[PDB]
């Protein structure tokens, strides 16, 4: 099992914008 | 249309769009061909430019303008005369493509009237326009697509020669559907390249190659690893990144295809490194090429110069990304280290190891990640938390010129007695633009790829691999012209030697 | 003989006989070069090998003369020097020597074949010495080397002091000079072979010194320091350990000045008015105070053990605050010879434009949105640097979007096409329409453009390119914005007064304020690929809100488009602003490439891109503000209080200022440091309480330290040098007014910059006909001396010399100089002029003065003296301007003052910039042009960028020998004029014939008299000085007036006050009277701002009426700094005996005449009120004639 | 007197 999420080239656009406090 | 269709039909016969035969539509098309003949004589006969542009424009376009010393308006209504004749209810739009090769063939009497018009723009999917567009469904045939299921008799179905113009997917060569059910009468429409869906992953992915379906030897069912360097050259994937592309990736289908045009910035930026091999006026010729760590740019590179010493004749010489990490692990100690061409290149074997993938690989012990399913837990900010304790090992070889530095062994490399007149160089990051050089020329390389699934698969590095990808990936905006490896086979083949 | 011995050197006035003796001494040394090497090597000098005297505070040293070995011995030339790489593609990586290194003139020779890599290399080090070392301003480098000893023999009235020996004991060699150079050649053609070779650069620092002891910052012991530090520094290389110690030498006035302690300085309000005085310590804090120890371990270790004692004399001697700025400006000039800087431009450029990378690595920001080549559209960083100044930027974006919108861009690129028309449609249609213009500026090569500057390294700037500008053209336009939105950055016009400093004498002046100055001019280097990805998430957001249909060659269309979650192309609608903004990111080559005659094409590292242009000012403008104010919001979001105040970005700066408690305003001045480095940036900046540090000024406690060090009176980066006389006397007149106050005395700039133009200046070279040869020398020698030469019979026309009469120096239109007193016939002197003297036709009043005006007044007449003034010279100088002989000034060369401006980032977007105002005057003056009124290109708006940007583009040689035909037309002028010639009056000279009678009454002075008299302004106002009293006098300086002119050059580009011979009204006047409808097409042409429009159509009025009537005078602005230029100043320094009430109403016209003969005399002045003596024939013309007439500029 | 003196002079008795 993996997910398109993972990715880092994503979780780092995510990590953009909510941005984890 | 911006180009002519009556003339330059070759042109359109790329695309997929064939002409009707010659129809209040069809008259519409030889008005328009007459209309360019009557431009193409005005432009030439000053200096190739109209002279009253706005007025071409409205009444070309808008139809609406009618007129009635020997310069001037003996061109324009000459012009007059002829719209007159037409009777049309209304004008012309001036058509143009979404297509990039298509925008730089436009004559350039047609620029002139660009600014004065609202020109309608037709988008092309994967290259190909639409065919359920308005203008390109009556002025050209509307294609239909044979397939497995859908093959039969021209009769069955309702076709005409003279409406729908044939596309054969069904893999049986056109020869045996045009004489075996009757299509003799039908034109085929003929396209060299290939598309291909690969199995992935996260879902279904597209591919583009511009091998024809008998010179790429897949059919369904065949691996992705089969015909991989044929791929590796010529395919590009038009699905957004990360694609879900892997070894284990299967196709699901193939069908003739449209071949790529290959970007005129990145001929620009290639054939400028060409004009600094021929120079006698430039002594030393770098070639400066980023790409994601795991994206088999190594297997590439190596063929390139081949393939540019061939046609030069000059001896080329390769650096791979890694020649510096290995080199480093060696000679850290040496305080007198050999910088020949041929003793770089000898380290610069696989087998031997970085000396950024020893200090990565101390970096992840000291904070327990001793396997690739660990490092995928983390979070990000754990991760970019470890991240910047490369930077911090980065730049201590960056910083500054030393005997070590990256910036002295680039230099000694490059300068050296017998290392060859031109170089090619591979980066991982942009911070090294400053070290290795120096050049005015540096690209960026995307090949067809999962650069995180590649790392993830390879049973060797393992966790250290896929760390240093998303460090560098960190690292490595796409800042320069990015550029595809059928694009730099492209530009050698279209340069012309001696 | 000889000139210390002269009676002008005693008595430092011209009479009748003293100035035929100082006129033929000069005329001697100007021409005959056996009498210069006779002047300067004379063996009755007599050496010094050791002295005694005063430094500038007056404390007493004792130095010695020491000349090295390695100078007067030199090696012989060492190839490994200058070591090559082993390919020998470039020089090798590590290298010491960027400039001449001193060795045997002689040992330096290429005996290789041709052709080869040592041939072409020793062909340029060659080209090095020879012609690099080759800069004079004015004459040869033995012409500027006496007049700076000559001036120093007068002032002194000896011939004993210690400069004179280093010239004795370096460049005496033998019979003949050591050197000379060709102008025909453009080469130092060295006679002696075994003199160093270092040595033509000396000729230039014993001027630069020697301007320093008669501009009265070094004594003649520090003299000897000076120039025993300069030999010092030559061994191996000169200019590399100047550049070396620069730093090091310079800073210790921060730990003079806190051991000085306490200090009363004076106290400024916003609205640069000094409103009192104030006693502050001038202790440092702790965190400056620690960095005292690592300067003092530094300046131990590198500086020569002579000076590193000079210093520490002045750390320890200095006493009050006065004292350490006295130390300041001799240190200065000792560390600081003056020359601009130059080498083989592929030996600094290793060192200049060579790309790296310090602290942190940037990173790139997240992309939200990328195009189907996965190129960029929309993208935003996680944390770090970028973060931070994107939470300031990315307030502005929907503010500029608005603002990008309203702008039509196709238009706006016309307009740079055209300024730098149906034709350049056709034009922009075939070159700008075509996706292969994309392709033509990515193949384009970055040429390389250096500019010399003085103390400084060759710095490498960029320059205009069609192609290569419009791939940033976009980006720009919407960068641009941003500066009305802001006060964080100074793109202003510069006034050149105080107005330009008054904003920071205003923080000095201020309590709990702590001081940051950080110099940014070594950044573009540390600018980085992923630095620059900082701009483009501005600029990405701010053309993603913009939609404009078309830019060439990008359309508005549907594009396939991925973007961050979405496994497949989306699809927007993307306008062709934001295809143009993300195909320049995308595609970044920044290298240059130099072309070298040596190694070939030679191209630069990826990394940097040079300052120059307003693009990339505009990229270093809003990073630098982005981080520093993003940090200020960031603080906020901590709980942390902000106690930055204000910041400006400067060309070369930027400047912050905090205000708040010790420990607030050092925490917050720790916190925007680390975050210029986190960016990647290594930059410390200069924290301090009471002084701020900036380019060619420095203000320490609400008072001004000038450099006098960068105005470089006798050197030149252009080497434009021509016989052009008119030019080059204007050009002196523009430094030495420019040094006025840089200077503790001026009185000294006065006589220095006299035998400069009676020297260097002095001789003209004219090309007669040969049948008309003896006719020409014969009418001219009964007023001009001329020196006649053979006649060739190889040509048609025959060379000869005409030196000038001396006192064209001082005549009106033509040089025009402060004079000396001269003598009457009555035996009283004229005043001796200051250097706050107008010039412009308030020169023609030195005729009547002589003649004199108070016996014209009793006797009624307004005849002028014939007899006095062709004794002088003043009739032979007035015929050789009335035949207009000597070249011409063009307007545009008038546009350029040559005051060196505050900041420079107004300089770089001057460039680019209002392009549809230049477009709109262009039109004008071709469309006047059809209708039948030209105008000259010199008034026309936009023609001065536009002669810059392409001349300064041509390589072709400008080293013509400027030598002017007498032509058969020219000599039948000559023949008329010289026969009865007698001096020409013009009516509007009674408006000359004025007195002013001292009284007895003492005149109040103004209270600030007082606040300035502790610690002074500048050097040369201290407590009793001239400047200091003629500031008590008249207070500047008048804040709604230069506020006002600077509205006005606003619009022009720049102010020139009116007259009635000014062309923009010639021309002017021309139409009004012939055809009155073109005047509004009129004035677009030159741009004339709605209120320059009623100036000229008032005085269209008068002129038809009246004539030429008005009182035209010329005060620079750099001339009066700190002094006001408002008239009205001086009502109350003059009594006007009440009987002129009742027959003139001219009261505003009295008081240009007394402000401008205060500003005069003010050498004189004792504080004595003034009484307006007016002439019979001066009242009678002003009654017949409306006062605004004299007076179009002012409203009454 | 030289001028810096009676300069001074002026100066000083204003001020007092
Ligand atoms: N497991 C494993 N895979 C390899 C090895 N060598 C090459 N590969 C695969 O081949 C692909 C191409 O590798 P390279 O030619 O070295 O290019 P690269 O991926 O950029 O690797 P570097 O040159 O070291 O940066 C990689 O993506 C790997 O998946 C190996 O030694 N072990
Ligand atoms: N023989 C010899 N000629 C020299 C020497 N120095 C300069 N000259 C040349 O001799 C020429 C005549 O000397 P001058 O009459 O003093 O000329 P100048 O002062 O250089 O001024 P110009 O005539 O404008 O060049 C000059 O133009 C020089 O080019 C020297 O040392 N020896």
């Amino acid at each position: 099992v993996q997910s398109r999420t993972d990715v880092f080239n994503e979780q780092f656009a995510n990590e953009a914008l909510h941005p984890m406090t | 249309f911006a180009i002519d269709p009556l003339k330059h039909s070759k042109l359109y016969e790329e695309y997929g769009l064939y002409l009707r035969p010659h129809a209040p539509t069809i008259r519409s098309i030889k008005y328009a061909s007459l209309i360019h003949s009557m431009l193409a004589k005005h432009a030439a006969r000053h200096n190739g430019t109209l002279i009253n542009p706005r007025m071409y424009a409205d009444m070309i376009t808008l139809g609406n303008t009618k007129v009635t010393d020997i310069v001037t308006y003996k061109a324009l209504t000459e012009m007059s005369t002829l719209i007159e004749s037409f009777r049309l209810p209304s004008g012309l739009a001036l058509i143009i493509f979404d297509d990039e090769k298509y925008q730089s063939l436009i004559p350039n009497y047609i620029n002139q009237l660009i600014a004065y018009t609202q020109p309608h723009i037709i988008p092309t999917w994967q290259g190909i326009a639409d065919f359920s567009d308005t203008y390109l469904r009556s002025y050209f045939k509307r294609p239909f697509e044979l397939t497995a299921s859908n093959l039969a008799a021209p009769q069955k179905y309702n076709l005409s020669p003279m409406t729908r113009s044939i596309f054969n997917n069904t893999g049986r060569e056109d020869a045996v559907i045009r004489k075996l059910y009757g299509y003799g009468e039908y034109v085929f429409i003929r396209y060299e390249g290939c598309l291909i869906t690969w199995t992935g992953i996260y879902g279904e992915v597209t591919m583009m190659v511009n091998l024809s379906k008998r010179d790429l030897g897949l059919d369904v069912g065949d691996d992705y690893l089969k015909e991989y360097k044929k791929l590796l050259f010529y395919g590009v994937i038009t699905d957004a990144i990360p694609s879900g592309i892997s070894a284990r990736s299967t196709i699901m289908k193939i069908s003739p295809h449209k071949m790529m045009n290959p970007s005129g910035g990145a001929l620009a930026v290639l054939s400028k490194f060409l004009e600094a091999v021929v120079s006698t006026n430039v002594i030393n010729a770098t070639l400066v090429v980023y790409a994601e760590k795991g994206a088999g740019k190594t297997s590439f590179l190596s063929t390139y110069a081949e393939q540019l010493s061939l046609a030069s004749g000059q001896v080329v010489g390769h650096l791979s990304s890694d020649a510096y990490g290995r080199w480093l692990a060696k000679n850290k100690d040496v305080e007198e280290p050999s910088f020949a061409y041929d003793y770089v290149l000898s380290l610069d074997t696989d087998d031997n190891e970085s000396y950024y993938e020893q200090k990565a690989s101390e970096l992840l012990i000291s904070h327990g990640i001793s396997e690739v399913a660990q490092y995928e837990l983390l979070s990000v900010r754990k991760k970019i938390k470890m991240m910047d304790e490369m930077n911090e090992v980065l730049i201590a070889q960056l910083e500054n010129a030393d005997t070590h530095s990256e910036r002295n062994f680039y230099y000694m490399v490059s300068t050296g007695k017998t290392t060859p007149r031109t170089l090619i160089v591979e980066g991982h990051f942009n911070a090294q633009d400053a070290t290795i050089a120096r050049t005015d020329t540096t690209v960026l390389l995307r090949t067809i790829n999962d650069t995180t699934q590649a790392m993830r698969d390879r049973q060797r590095g393992g966790v250290v691999q896929l760390f240093l990808r998303d460090t560098y990936y960190r690292l490595l905006p796409a800042l320069h012209t990015t550029v595809y490896p059928f694009e730099m086979l492209e530009s050698i083949r279209r340069w012309k030697w001696v | 003989t000889k000139l210390h011995n002269t009676i002008f050197s005693e008595t430092r006035k011209f009479t009748r006989e003293s100035f035929k003796e100082i006129e033929h001494l000069t005329a001697r040394l100007a021409n005959d070069r056996v009498a210069r090497h006779d002047f300067l090597f004379n063996t009755s000098i007599v050496l010094i090998s050791d002295y005694s005297g005063e430094d500038s505070n007056g404390n007493q040293l004792q130095a010695t003369i020491t000349i090295p070995n390695e100078i007067i011995n030199p090696k012989e030339y060492d190839p490994s020097d200058y070591p090559l790489a082993e390919d020998e593609s470039f020089f090798k990586q590590g290298h010491k020597y960027d400039y001449l290194v001193t060795f045997r003139a002689g040992s330096l020779t290429n005996t290789y074949e041709p052709k080869t890599k040592m041939y072409k290399l020793h062909a340029a080090l060659d080209k090095l010495m020879h012609v690099k070392q080759r800069k004079s301003r004015f004459a040869d480098l033995w012409r500027e080397l006496c007049a700076v000893i000559a001036s120093l023999d007068v002032w002194y009235q000896t011939t004993n002091y210690p400069l004179r020996t280093y010239v004795k004991l370096l460049f005496h060699k033998g019979d003949e000079f050591p050197f000379y150079e060709s102008p025909s050649q453009d080469r130092i053609i060295f006679n002696d072979k075994s003199v160093a070779s270092i040595l033509p650069t000396f000729v230039y620092t014993c001027c630069q010194v020697g301007t320093a002891i008669m501009s009265g910052i070094l004594t003649h012991v520090e003299s000897i320091v000076a120039m025993n530090h300069f030999l010092h520094c030559a061994k191996d290389s000169y200019i590399d350990e100047k550049l070396k110690i620069k730093g090091i030498g310079r800073s210790w006035y921060q730990e003079a000045l806190h051991n000085v302690c306490q200090a009363t300085v004076p106290v400024w309000s916003q609205f640069n008015e000094v409103i009192g005085h104030r006693t502050k310590s001038t202790s440092e804090p702790h965190f400056v105070s620690s960095t005292f120890i690592s300067l003092r371990a530094k300046r131990a270790e590198l500086l020569y053990p002579e000076f590193n004692a000079y210093i520490n004399r002045a750390i320890q001697l200095s006493k009050t605050q006065n004292d350490v700025a006295n130390y300041y400006a001799a240190c200065r000039a000792m560390t600081n010879d003056g020359t601009f800087l130059a080498t083989l431009t592929e030996l600094s450029l290793d060192a200049a434009v060579f790309p790296r990378i310090e602290q942190h690595l940037v990173t790139r920001p997240a992309v939200l949105m990328s195009n189907t080549r996965h190129e960029s559209l929309k993208q935003k960083y996680t944390n770090g640097v970028g973060s931070i100044a994107q939470s300031y930027l990315s307030s502005f974006t929907d503010e500029i979007a608005k603002r990008v919108n309203g702008r039509h861009h196709d238009e706006a690129w016309l307009n740079f096409l055209t300024t730098s028309r149906i034709v350049m449609q056709a034009v922009f249609a075939r070159e700008y329409r075509t996706p292969e213009r994309i392709f033509k500026s990515l193949k384009a090569p970055i040429k390389l453009v250096e500019r010399q500057q003085s103390d400084r390294r060759q710095r490498a700037i960029s320059g205009l390119d069609n192609d290569r500008l419009f791939l940033s053209f976009m980006p720009y336009t919407i960068g641009k914005q941003i500066y009305e939105l802001n006060d964080n950055a100074a793109q202003g016009k510069q006034a050149g007064n105080a107005f330009d400093i008054g904003e920071m004498l205003y923080w000095t002046s201020q309590r709990n304020v702590l001081l940051s100055s950080i110099d940014v001019a070594g950044m573009d280097a540390s600018v980085t690929t992923n630095t620059k990805d900082i701009y483009n998430t501005f600029v990405l957001d701010v053309a993603s809100k913009c939609t404009v249909p078309r830019f060439g060659p990008y359309y508005a269309k549907n594009m396939e488009v991925f973007e961050a979650g979405n496994r497949q192309s989306q699809v927007r609608y993307v306008n062709a602003a934001w295809q143009a903004c993300a195909l320049e990111a995308a595609n970044s080559q920044t290298s240059t490439s130099y072309e070298s005659e040596i190694f070939g094409q030679v191209k630069n590292a990826e990394g940097t891109y040079p300052s120059g242009r307003a693009d990339t000012s505009t990229h270093h403008t809003v990073l630098l503000q982005g981080l520093v104010r993003g940090n200020e919001l960031k603080r906020a979001s901590d709980g942390k209080n902000s106690c930055l105040a204000t910041i400006k970005i400067l060309g070369d700066d930027i400047m912050e200022i905090f205000q708040g408690s010790e420990s607030d305003t050092y925490d917050h001045a720790v916190s925007n440091a680390s975050i210029l480095n986190e960016s990647g940036f290594a930059t410390t900046a200069e924290l301090s309480q009471n002084s701020i540090v900036l380019l060619q000024q420095l203000v320490v406690n609400g008072t001004f330290w000038g450099f006098a060090d960068r105005i470089s009176l006798w050197t030149r980066e252009d080497t434009k040098d021509i016989g052009r006389l008119n030019l080059a006397m204007m050009e002196l007149n523009a430094l030495i007014d420019d040094l006025v106050f840089r200077v503790r005395r001026p009185e000294g700039l006065k006589m220095l910059g006299f035998f400069c133009g009676a020297i260097c200046l002095r001789r003209f070279t004219l090309s007669v006909d040969n049948k008309l040869y003896d006719s020409t020398y014969n009418n001219l020698s009964k007023y001009m001396t001329l020196t006649k030469y053979d006649k060739n019979p190889d040509s048609d026309s025959t060379l000869m010399s005409l030196i000038l009469p001396l006192a064209w120096l001082f005549m009106p239109r033509g040089g025009e100089y402060p004079a000396y007193p001269f003598e009457r016939r009555d035996g009283t002197f004229t005043e001796d002029e200051s250097m706050f003297t107008a010039r412009g036709a308030y020169k023609r009043r030195l005729l009547y003065d002589v003649s004199n005006i108070g016996e014209m007044i009793q006797q009624n007449s307004m005849a002028l003296d014939d007899d006095l003034l062709h004794e002088y010279g003043f009739t032979g100088a007035l015929l050789l301007i009335d035949l207009n002989i000597l070249d011409l000034i063009d307007e545009v060369k008038k546009e350029d003052i040559s005051p060196v401006k505050v900041s420079e980032l107004a300089t770089s977007l001057e460039q680019l910039g209002k392009l549809g105002e230049r477009e709109k005057s262009r039109r004008a003056a071709s469309d006047l042009k059809i209708r039948g009124h030209a105008l000259s290109n010199d008034i026309v708006y936009g023609y001065g960028l536009q002669e810059k940007i392409q001349k300064s583009a041509m390589a072709t040689k400008e080293t013509t020998v400027q030598s002017k035909r007498v032509s058969s037309r020219l000599h039948d002028v000559i023949v008329a004029k010289t026969r009865d010639y007698k001096i020409s009056t013009i009516p509007a000279d009674a408006l000359h014939l004025h007195e002013f009678e001292v009284e007895d009454v003492t005149v109040d002075l103004l209270p600030h008299a007082k606040h300035t008299s502790y610690s002074s302004l500048a050097y040369n106002m201290s407590f009793g000085s001239d400047g200091w009293f003629a500031f008590a006098l008249l207070g500047g300086l008048d804040r709604s007036a230069n506020l006002l002119r600077l509205d006005v050059a606003s619009i022009r580009g720049n102010y020139h006050k009116f007259s009635y011979d000014d062309p923009v009204f010639k021309q002017g006047y021309k139409i009004y009277k012939s055809d009155a409808t073109l005047l509004n097409d009129f004035f677009t042409a030159i741009s004339a701002g709605p209120k320059e429009q009623g100036i000229l159509l008032r005085a269209f009025a008068y002129y038809s009426l009246y004539g030429n009537v008005e009182y035209h005078y010329v005060l620079s602005p750099r001339q009066l700094f700190f002094l006001s230029d408002n008239p009205v100043s001086a009502e109350r320094l003059v009594r006007i005996p009440p009987k002129y009430y009742v027959s003139t109403q001219c009261r505003a016209l009295y008081n240009i005449f007394s402000y401008l003969h205060i500003l005069r005399s003010i050498a004189n002045n004792r504080g004595k009120r003034l009484k307006m003596v007016l002439h019979p024939g001066l009242i009678a013309y002003v009654r017949g004639t409306s006062q605004g007439a004299i007076l179009p500029e002012a409203d009454n």
